[PDB]
DNA sequence: CCCACCAAAAA
RNA sequence: UUGGUGG
């Protein structure tokens, strides 16, 4: 993973609103040195005007050497590709979203766009005039891996067209494509609710509703009246969509946790961990401790969310070495960090801290058993799901466009 | 003093609920009795106000959608769009059958409109968030629902501690964006804007500095509070935010 | 396919 | 519900 100036983070940022935020980290900041002198003319044709203007006015700031509160934005590239490939260990889907490096011939590292590399794969192998657009085929890859059946069989209909798109998902991702097919049959037809625990101790509950539709008439002309109930259903399509989310739900908060930390309860937890602490226990943390320990064990996810509950007694149920070491694994300094679900805003000075911090949890999750851990609660039963390649976090650790 | 001014913000918002506030401009504001009226043609008294209500929001709106909003008054979904004939045959709000839809007739005041322009959506808050130590309130000092959106509550553990770290982050808004876009977007609605200013303003009238509210939705993906002031939503929203705290960038 | 949130129409 | 916003 390379790393930028504050000042670099500034360009990165300024470039992606002009935008060029599929261009490699070099490229956007060459672009930036030659236009330098002229911003604040470029704002009129720029995709984002307003946040380019703001970007600029930032960089401005900087120069004369201004305090600014301006904060830069590294987004997610395919947050749900890239969630599902580290749950199932692919390999070959971590490479379509930047889980893990990609280098083309030439060897250098390239910011890539799994849309994209999936549409060229369509057309190269569907050839001789293949009549599809581009932002077509991205709502059909992307609402296929959220579950739907409906929205890619209407972009490339029922049949040869429709077959080519599945074989290139199933090579381009075999374990993610295997775990969204997997998820349909995952529905309890006799559940008005599915309920399951994250890893930080997050309770995430799902009521089934489905349609009730009573029938009207009004001038003797029928009108159709539908209205949501709790209830069950046969299939269920929701099961994808939602433990992603509620994955990438997690992701947010653990990676606030880690970077707009209290440094005073961070220096009372490593003292906590080398006995130097003055006593101090509370009965009612124990529970908690206990239950984010547990999760810690069953899944790789140490919530920094632990540090809440640690006392004198309840250190005594951990592994003082493994909270030591998250707490150095920390970026040195916090910060505040404001997040669009998976795109991230920080002051630039702490732009490597929050790429470090992002491919950590990635990295978490590659290396780990959420899934067995999610899949369990939602079907009732212990599953193991095992990982397609059970090294694909060692690689997630050094990514470099994981946020781009 | 800015706790006065947070007092006084929530007391906006609490009196610009779109519904309640709606309903005001039928019962206690209207020179028409529709309390009488209603009587006169056998129409309930609350219905016929929500009727009117529903109307003034959608202005236009065909029957699956109006019934909707006031299926739970009757116990059969039939008796509620017969009650909207009964209410279009006397003249309440018109049904042209060949667009099979209802055009308003009674509309709510343009003054009252802009309040609830301006207060209907929550604020920043210009003091610290309240501490949540429970899944009921959202940070404000007089409200105590369900911090979970929509109807999913549940009183187990949903990281409460998130919400307290995202809630104490002190943001301010950047009045040099802010001015560029009125000023130079048109060569980059009219009516929008300008209420987002007097929001701006009142919002910061003890001081630059404020502090956006959040709620998880049920998957736990977190949800910022706010309309007109919001780091998430509009491109033109995002551009105007930034942090309280200054650093120098080295 | 899954969420969350706005806004309210023509002689 | 028609639409539009962010992801
Ligand atoms: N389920 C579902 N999720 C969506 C949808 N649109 C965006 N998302 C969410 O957004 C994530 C990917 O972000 P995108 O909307 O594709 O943004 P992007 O990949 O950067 O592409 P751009 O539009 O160019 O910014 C997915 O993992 C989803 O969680 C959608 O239509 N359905
Ligand atoms: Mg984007
Ligand atoms: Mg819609
Ligand atoms: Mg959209």
């Amino acid at each position: 993973m390379q790393t930028f100036t504050a000042r670099e983070y500034l360009k990165i940022d300024i470039a992606n609103n002009y935008g060029l935020d599929k261009e490699d980290w070099d490229d956007r900041i060459a672009w930036f040195d030659k236009n330098e002198n002229n911003l604040l003319n470029l704002v009129r044709e720029a995709e984002e005007p307003a946040l380019f203007y703001a970007g600029v006015k930032a960089w401005m700031d900087v120069k004369e050497g201004k305090p600014i509160g301006y904060p830069v934005a590294l987004d997610a590239t395919s947050s749900g590709l890239q969630i599902l490939a580290c749950l199932t260990g692919d390999r070959r889907a971590a490479e379509l979203c930047n889980v893990v490096n990609y280098r083309d011939e030439s060897g250098k590292v390239k910011r890539r766009d799994a849309y994209t590399v999936i549409y060229n794969k369509m057309l190269n192998t569907l050839g001789k005039g293949a009549r599809i657009k581009r932002n077509d085929c991205k709502q059909a890859i992307m609402t296929a891996l959220y579950g739907s059946e409906a929205k890619p069989k209407e972009v490339f209909g029922e049949g040869i067209m429709l077959n080519v798109f599945e074989s290139t998902m199933n090579v381009e991702a075999p374990a993610v494509w295997e775990l969204n097919k997997f998820w349909l049959q995952c529905g309890n037809p006799e559940a008005f609710v599915y309920h399951w625990v994250m890893p930080d101790g997050f309770n995430v509950y799902i009521k089934v509703m489905v349609n009730e539709v009573e029938t009207v008439h009004f001038l003797d002309k029928p009108y159709d009246c539908v209205r949501k109930v709790q209830g069950t259903e046969e299939k269920t399509r929701m099961l994808s969509a939602n433990t992603t989310h509620s994955i990438d739900g997690l992701v947010v908060r653990e990676l606030v946790r880690r970077c707009d930390y209290d440094k005073n309860q961070i220096e009372y937890i490593k003292a906590l961990c080398n006995g130097e602490a003055e006593y101090k226990a509370s009965e009612k943390n124990y529970g908690k401790a206990m239950e984010l320990w547990g999760y810690y064990e069953k899944t790789g996810f140490l919530t920094a969310r632990i540090f809440d509950y640690l006392d004198s007694e309840t250190i005594k149920l951990v592994n003082t070495q493994d909270i030591l070491d998250l707490i150095e694994s920390m970026p040195k300094k916090p910060f505040h960090v404001l997040t669009v679900h998976d795109c991230f805003r920080c002051l630039p000075n702490y732009g490597n801290d929050i790429r470090r911090q992002y491919n950590n949890l990635l990295a978490t999750i590659a290396k780990g058993d959420l899934l067995s851990f999610i899949m369990s609660q939602v079907i009732g039963q212990e599953v193991t799901i095992g990982k397609l390649d059970p090294t694909l976090w060692e690689d997630v650790l050094e990514t470099e466009y994981a946020l781009s | 003093s800015t706790i006065e001014h947070q007092m006084h913000l929530e007391k906006l918002y609490n009196k610009n609920q779109l519904l309640p506030r709606m309903r005001q401009e039928f019962e206690e504001n209207s020179g028409i009795d529709f309390k009488a009226f209603f009587a006169h043609i056998g129409i309930d008294y609350k219905f016929g106000i929500d009727a009117m209500v529903q109307m003034a929001l959608h202005k236009r709106a065909d029957l699956p959608t109006l019934v909707g909003t006031l299926r739970h008054h009757c116990k059969s979904a039939q008796e509620v769009a017969d009650n909207l004939f009964k209410m279009a045959s006397e003249d309440c709000f018109n049904f042209d059958p060949t667009i099979d839809k209802f055009i308003v007739i009674y509309t709510i005041s343009d003054d009252v409109q802009h309040e609830l322009d301006s207060f209907q959506y929550p604020l920043p808050m210009v003091v610290r968030p309240k501490l949540l130590t429970k899944n009921y309130g959202t940070g404000y000092f007089t409200c105590n629902k369900s911090v979970i959106l929509k109807k999913n509550h549940t009183d187990d553990d949903i990281c409460l501690d998130h919400l307290n770290r995202m809630n104490k982050i002190p943001l301010s808004i950047n009045w040099d964006v802010a001015h560029m876009v009125k000023n130079e977007w048109a060569n980059l609605f009219q009516k929008y804007d300008r209420t987002a200013h007097e929001v701006m303003g009142l919002l910061t009238q003890e001081g630059n500095k404020f502090y956006l509210t959040h709620r998880p939705d049920k998957r736990g993906r977190t949800y910022s509070q706010g309309y007109h002031v919001n780091y998430q939503g509009t491109s033109w929203n995002k551009a105007v935010l930034e942090f309280a705290e200054k650093e120098v960038i080295d």
